[PDB]
């Protein structure tokens, strides 16, 4: 018996099932080709299209493929027949800020340099034009190389080259206008001989640019908003270690980002919403999702792993 | 951008997995694990154009290998000069492609891995070149995946078959 536990790239590896659909994560977490140090940075999620859910060391993730229908159900109104879920290798929500910017190990690195950088090109990442031109071109740099006047200077920046380092969000109206930055820094990075071109030490830089990014690493959820003829917002629930952060669903656009401690919640006796009190703010807000047991209990806990 | 199905055969520990994380990860990986089925991918510029390469590295000790040929466009033939057994299990592996494709123009290279294990070498280079000009004048390549010798040019050399 086995499974496919796959990456944010496409790639999977293929885990001996010992238990069979009684087999564990941590039993698959062992499966895979990671030492200790590795490993602790990591565990298995299950995602389908539009719910993924990070699943504990003792959860059996194979019956939780086979409940998949009614989990959307409870979580979720999505429609089950076009959500068949895949288990994935995945960031750990908890991991802290301060334990990954101490990984020096390769494996790790690109492993979250590659969830980091599908986290971008979908529009999750919300940041200035500044801090996205230099993470295409550290891109370009980890992706085709060297710069070379003969191959970039003109006629390269296509859209088709721009889709693999700028988000979907700011292909069309933005990115169009930074391919001269673009190439500037990425010729920059290609002619510093003191930038190390190591695979793992390039995309260390990388993620260096997104550990400031407030949505970094967060877990998304799905959810409403009404506004103040009272209208429906759909929106994107993000949590991390930082805090919470609501993403307009349609745009990606960043409605709000919250730190701990800047910030109160209270989980709705009818347990379907959320209400979100701004401290310093005189700001409130009520977010409807069938997830929000899973925020606030998420909150709690990231909140609770702060000194 | 193009997309390419590459595919790793050989029998077990020659270093499939080894050539395969080294090409796209630019790890060497040392502990020996048994590969079930793992899949990877990679963007690599082959003749001034961006190719989107999917590998499949394979399990060299049992055979779903029919549907690993019916659906590869190129396979790198993998053995280890240091095992005599692996370098004669490959006529197998070469045959049941060409009757899968059912035709002899099939991208293929044929690889000796470990050729930093010289001292321990059991397969010559010559008896290597041999064979690969007995398979229709096939590709031919001696590689070690902790050197990086001859890894990035094994998916180089296929992708170019499949141009062709
Ligand atoms: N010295 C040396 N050792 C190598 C080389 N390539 C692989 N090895 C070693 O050979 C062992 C097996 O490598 P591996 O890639 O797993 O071989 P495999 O063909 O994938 N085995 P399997 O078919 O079971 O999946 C490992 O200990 C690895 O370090 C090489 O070029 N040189
Ligand atoms: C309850 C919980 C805990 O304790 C840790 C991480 C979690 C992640 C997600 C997701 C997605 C849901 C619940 C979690
Ligand atoms: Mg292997």
């Amino acid at each position: 018996e086995k499974v496919r536990i796959y990456r944010m790239d496409g790639s999977y590896r293929s885990v001996e099932l010992k238990h069979g659909n009684n087999t564990t994560v941590q039993q698959i977490m062992e499966g895979m080709r990671l030492s200790q140090e590795t490993q602790q940075y990591f565990t298995i999620w299950i995602c389908s299209e539009n719910l993924s859910l990070q699943l504990k060391p003792y959860h059996k993730p194979l019956q939780h493929v086979r409940d998949w229908p009614e989990i959307l159900a409870e979580l979720t109104n999505l429609d089950p027949q076009r959500e068949t879920p895949q288990l994935f290798l995945r960031r750990d929500v908890r991991l802290p800020l301060e334990v990954e910017k101490q990984i020096e190990d390769p494996l790790a690195i690109l492993i979250l340099f590659d969830e980091a950088r599908y986290n971008l090109l979908k529009g999750f990442y919300t940041a200035p034009d500044a801090k996205l031109i230099t993470l295409a071109s550290l891109l370009l740099q980890i992706v085709y190389g060297n710069y070379e006047s003969k191959k970039h200077k003109q006629g390269f920046l296509n859209e088709e080259n721009l889709k693999s380092i700028v988000p979907v969000t700011k292909l069309k109206s933005k990115a169009p206008h930074w391919t001269n930055r673009i190439l500037h820094e990425y010729k920059n990075l290609s002619t510093s001989e003191g930038v190390s071109k190591e695979m793992h030490h390039l995309q260390r830089m990388f993620l260096q640019n997104c550990w400031e990014i407030p949505t970094y690493g967060a877990a998304f959820f799905t959810g409403q908003i009404f506004t103040k003829n009272h209208k429906v917002i759909p929106v994107y629930v993000g949590v991390n270690i930082k805090g919470l952060h609501l993403l307009n669903m349609e745009t990606k656009a960043l409605l709000i980002s919250l730190k701990y401690g800047c910030f109160m919640w209270q989980l709705g006796d009818t347990d379907t919403c959320f209400q979100i009190h701004s401290m310093e703010n005189k700001m409130s807000f009520i977010v409807h999702t069938k997830q929000a047991g899973l925020v606030v209990k998420l909150l709690m806990k990231l909140n609770g792993q702060l000194m | 951008m193009r997309e390419y199905k590459l595919v790793v055969l050989g029998s077990g520990g020659v270093g499939k997995s080894a050539l395969t994380v080294q090409f796209v990860q630019g790890i060497f990986v040392e502990k020996y694990d048994p590969t079930i089925e793992d899949s990877y991918r990679k963007q690599v510029e082959v003749d001034a154009q961006q190719c989107m390469l999917e590998i499949l590295d394979t399990a060299g000790t049992e055979q779903m290998r029919d549907l690993y040929m019916k659906n590869g466009q190129g396979f790198a033939l993998v053995y280890s000069i240091t095992a005599q057994s692996t370098f004669n299990d490959l006529q197998d592996l070469r045959e049941q492609i060409l009757r899968v494709k059912d035709t002899d123009d099939v991208p293929m290279i044929l690889v000796g891995n470990k050729c930093d294990l010289e001292d321990e070498r059991v397969v010559g280079k010559e008896q290597g070149q041999n064979l690969a000009r007995q398979w229709n004048n096939c590709a031919f390549l001696e590689s070690s995946a902790k050197s990086k010798i001859n890894v990035n040019e094994i998916f180089y050399d296929l992708v170019r078959q499949i141009n062709r």
